């Protein structure tokens, strides 16, 4: 699968993976800089702990970097 | 720590343009944003704009929008400010300055831009406009 | 158009007393204020970040506050070498501008007014 990967925020080929993931959470700067975003690929959807969100998907480049919409 | 090293003094005619460089030595940029801040003789600090290379997005002050271009060459860790249509009150010392709050760290990046305090400053470049 | 920061151009402080430099803005307490010191012929140096934090190495006698319509840089027990220009600074997300105050020159007097 091809997925976007942080911190380069580029699409890499992951020959042995088959899901992309978007992991997001707040650090102390979440109000001014938005959530932290970890993009990557895995063989299966990773687990995250409380306070962290993860969304997984199974098509090439299905995890584009989600910037905050600036009102 | 990383340093920012700017190009030398420029002497320009009115109507001409100038391009000043800012090399991030002792290190690199990429995850860090770089602003340009000028200071006319005897006056205060004035933001020109800045660039966040990891998002390829530049932000400009209204006073200079349409006259100014800020770029960054991530391979040489050099940022540039090009200021066009020069006039006499563009005479100033021009600084580059790093945003203290990096956009990426340890496998993740922030998702919005917000210019934080400026921790590392270049030595400044004197630009003089006259005939 | 853009958010306005108002600083007094100048402040006089007797040696060893307290210097207070205001930075006023419309509900500036909603903003995050940074402060820079600058001495003649030198580049600026951050002395307060995020209203009230001191970067590593900055003396304890520098402190900051921000509430309501006024942010304040306080230099306690002021010393000769604290004579400098001080600039407050915000990022105004509404206009996508870094805004500097006009700067305050802090002059440290040679003598007290009254013993
Ligand atoms: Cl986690
Ligand atoms: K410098």
């Amino acid at each position: 699968i091809r997925c976007f990967i942080t911190p380069d925020i580029t699409s890499k080929d992951c020959p042995n993976g088959h899901v992309c993931y978007t992991k997001t959470w707040c650090d102390a700067f979440c109000s001014i800089r938005g959530k932290r975003v970890d993009l990557g690929c895995a063989a299966t959807c990773p687990t995250v702990k409380t306070g962290v969100d993860i969304q997984c998907c199974s098509t090439d480049n299905c995890n584009p970097f989600p910037t905050r919409k600036r009102p | 720590q990383v340093q920012l090293v700017q190009s030398g003094a420029e002497v320009k005619k009115p109507g001409s343009s100038v391009k000043v460089s800012c090399k991030a030595s002792g290190g690199t940029f990429s995850s860090y944003a770089i602003s340009w801040v000028r200071q006319a003789p005897g006056q205060g600090l004035e933001w020109m704009g800045g660039i966040i290379p990891i998002f390829g997005t530049a932000n400009y002050a209204q006073k200079f929008q349409g006259r100014v271009t800020i770029t960054a060459d991530e391979s040489t860790s050099t940022a540039y400010m090009e200021l066009r249509s020069l006039r006499s009150d563009d005479t100033a010392v021009y600084y580059c300055a790093r945003d203290n709050l990096g956009y990426c760290s340890g496998g993740s990046c922030y998702s919005d831009y917000y210019y934080y305090y400026m921790d590392v400053w270049g030595q400044g470049t004197l630009v003089t406009v006259s005939s | 158009s853009s958010y306005e920061l108002t600083q007094p151009p100048s402040v006089s402080v007797a040696p060893g007393r307290t210097a207070t430099i205001t930075c006023e803005g419309d509900n500036i307490g909603q903003q995050i204020v940074h402060w820079y010191q600058q001495k003649p012929g030198q580049a600026p140096v951050a002395v307060i970040s995020s209203d009230s934090d001191r970067p590593s190495g900055i003396p304890e006698r520098f402190s900051g506050s921000n509430s309501g319509n006024t942010a304040t840089l306080t230099i306690s027990r002021v010393e000769a070498g604290d004579e400098a220009d001080y600039y407050c600074q915000v990022w105004d997300s509404g206009s996508d501008h870094v805004v500097f105050g006009g700067g305050t020159k802090v002059t440290v007097l040679e003598n007290l007014y009254f013993q």
